[PDB]
């Protein structure tokens, strides 16, 4: 599987959703630029967000989404933020996608 | 040769002996049925030289002995086209067989009986009877895994193996294998033969809900199945069938159980966006979950997530979805168990609650 | 564009609109449905550029307006493959349409709504409403006689003609003609149009269970049929269609009457021994009797003799037996009347009890 | 298309045996005539004709796939017994009708 992602480790931990949305706003065009390098139509299999907390625990996941799309990334972040942060500071925010997989064309044989 | 038989005593028999005939015959006579009146019996036989179906009909009405061959579909369509209950009078008249009923008359071309190919006779080595539904289960359980036109001719057919009191069928086409075994309630000699895939299909044509048991005779080079007044014979394939044991996964340490229907439907929807040619889907197993994904050259994708029982290590494996569906459609039970090893090794799939059948499917590379 | 609809509200509309989508498409968008959310309605449109079918589905659940096109069969197969009762959430997300229900997710490829063919505005000139089942009897009575790919493009379809209170269909392919008319209980203008055969076949896909009225609107260059929430529109065909009145035999003095089913079964058995390509059978009409004979290249022959009612001059005439059986199968009544002139003139066949439909079949040469 | 042979009688015959003896002599003649045009002797129909002393006649034919004396005799016998009505028979005829040529020409309506 092929992933493309970008992340920012903040100078200082953040504690407020507005800060996180603001970092997402600066990362998005960087992810777009990176992904456009390799997939100019921005078509992907999945995308999602990574938050790494001040204890170095993190949460990520991706969900199906066909392009790579800031609105959806922000929505995902806000839910992960609410919900997983658990009052901790956030040290790093990451956005990523996973590309659609290459086609499977090789069927193995039982070797009779 | 003459007989008179009422329509309905002919129709099923004609349907049955027309089984081996399919499509466009290679010699004319192979498109014909052999009819022979002997004693109080009309015999009808249809063949493709690899196998034959013979049906016997009692003749209660006046008859004269003799034999001839006539075009099977025309003779069938004539009898089927006549009114229900018609008495169909048949007599051979030189070349040409006359068929008359009411005010309808037909004359059909013949080819001489002495000229019809006989699957000449031989000596059963194994004889046994079982319910038709049991044979049908054995065959239905595995027939889809037979190869069609592999150069390895002994794969294009189905192995029938008697062990102990069990009859077992095995089929494989190199990508998957199916095995089913069932108790026949009779001690049987250890023996195994390969029935050509068209003989297996025909034998299935033959089997019907049925009051009547199936008697099976296995010769050196032939199998015979008798059900009521029908006798099917096929040549066997003379080759060595691969040993199915060596292709079973050696040490499946991962065991997944799932509901059979929910699994099948999840695969069936993922299959919609699988590659039309290669049919690849990816399965990701993790704690009590299976995720199936498919994506195609058109850059569409599907994902299905299912709860399953699984506590093994996480793994991903790819499969041709139509092979997996085939197995699931064959199992048609409540829960399935899949035993895996790793992404490049075959999986074994069975009914979680039955050991009658088992299936081994080789994966696709991820 | 966003909507969520329960699976069973989407299935029939999806089958109906994927409907004009015959075979493989020539332009990719033609294998797509256009989906449009506007107000509280989802519309789905399938087109092959000559005709289009549009279904409207009320949206009771939250939605957002917009439009796109998606591959019709895959969208249907996903919806169908979801469990009964599933809530299907659809949303357009750039060049992909996401469909989600349960933990099933799919992303289908789209092509822009703005690129979908919109059959342009026209005004209706003529309109009438009648039971679906009446339209279906009219079309079924004649449809088999439409030409397929005659260079006379106006024959490759069906005439729909109104006058007084009658609606009539006429179809002909130069070998035979069928004409059927029914009263539909309203004053109509005198008008007629030719609907292309594939439109007629599609109109027939649309008509089924014959509760809802069918409203038909006819324009200068288009026909539109509305049944429930479905709206079928087709172009019409130019050109001057044949007048069936001039095709009917002028004075087919010889009149024979027979049981429709007896006649049909006799022609069908004779057909078995007719020439496979040419399908010739010969009819011999004499006092209260019809003899049908067929014989083929293989020097097989059939003969049927029937009692009919007939008291006119003896004659012999040949027919393609398929043409005759098509008529007898479309008639499905108790007795037929054939009206003959001579061996080289067409025959007219009708229900002996009804003048609603009439068929004219040109003979083969003896 | 028909092939036939017939014997006109000197003196009218009134006994079936005399009919059958005539048939016995006609049959080879018919076989020969038919063989010249149809060596496999395959036909559509065959039958017999009797002409009677009152100048009426009857011909009785049915489907039968080859020229065949036994069937002609059986037909003759039936015709003799059912139709002769005590009249003298002045001619006996046997004949076949050949299977018709294939029909290949479909006419059109002339639209």
């Amino acid at each position: 599987h092929h992933h493309v992602g970008v992340e920012r480790t903040m100078a200082e931990d953040i504690h407020h959703w507005s800060e996180c949305e603001a970092i997402i706003e600066r990362l998005y065009p960087e992810l777009e630029r990176r992904l456009a390098k390799v997939k100019p139509d921005l078509l992907i299999a999945r995308q999602g967000v990574k938050l790494k907390f001040d204890d170095f625990q993190q949460t990520t996941q991706e969900h199906v989404w066909p392009r790579l799309n800031k609105a959806d990334l922000i929505a995902t972040a806000r839910k992960t933020w609410d919900e997983r942060r658990g009052g901790r500071g956030v040290r790093l925010v990451g956005l990523h996608v996973t590309l659609l997989d290459p086609q499977m064309e090789r069927q193995l044989v039982l070797g009779l | 040769m003459k007989f008179t038989v009422e329509r309905e005593h002919l129709l099923k028999p004609l349907q049955q002996v027309s089984g081996p005939l399919g499509g466009r015959p290679t010699l004319p006579i192979l498109g014909n049925l052999l009819l022979q009146v002997a004693d109080g019996t009309l015999s009808l036989t249809g063949t493709d030289l690899e196998m034959e179906m013979v049906a016997r009909v009692a003749l209660v009405q006046p008859h004269e002995p003799g034999a001839t061959t006539v075009p099977a579909r025309k003779f069938f369509d004539i009898c089927r086209g006549l009114p229900e209950g018609a008495e169909i009078a048949v007599q051979l008249e030189g070349e040409r067989m006359l068929v008359r009923s009411g005010r309808s008359r037909f004359s059909l071309s013949t080819l001489p009986a002495a000229d019809f190919p006989n699957l000449d006779d031989w000596q059963s080595e194994v004889e046994f009877t079982l319910p038709q539904a049991t044979m049908k289960r054995l065959i239905e359980a595995t027939q889809f895994s037979m190869a069609h036109q592999d150069v390895r001719y002994y794969l294009n057919g189905m192995l029938f193996e008697t062990e102990g009191e069990e009859l077992r069928t095995v089929a494989t086409d190199g990508h998957r294998l199916a095995v089913c075994s069932m108790p026949i309630g009779q001690s049987l000699p250890s023996h195994s033969v390969i029935v050509p895939r068209k003989g297996v299909i025909e034998l299935m044509r033959m089997l019907d809900g049925g009051d009547n048991p199936l008697r099976v005779q296995i010769g050196s080079n032939n199998i015979r199945a008798h059900v009521g007044d029908f006798i099917f014979t096929s040549k066997l394939v003379d080759g060595r069938f691969p040993d199915y044991r060596r292709v079973l996964p050696k040490n499946p340490d991962k065991h997944l159980e799932a509901g059979c229907d929910l699994l099948k439907q999840a695969f069936a929807r993922a299959a919609i966006l699988s590659n039309e040619k290669f049919r690849g889907v990816r399965l990701y197993v993790s704690e009590n979950q299976l995720k199936i994904t498919a994506n195609n050259p058109e850059q569409e994708e599907a994902e299905e997530i299912l709860d399953v029982t699984y506590s093994g290590a996480e793994m991903e494996i790819g499969f041709n979805v139509s092979y997996v569906l085939d197995v699931l459609n064959a199992l048609k039970c409540e829960n399935v168990r899949m035993m895996l090893t790793d992404s490049v090794s075959s999986v074994q799939i069975e009914d979680a609650a039955s050991q009658s059948a088992a299936y081994v499917v080789m994966p696709m590379r991820l």
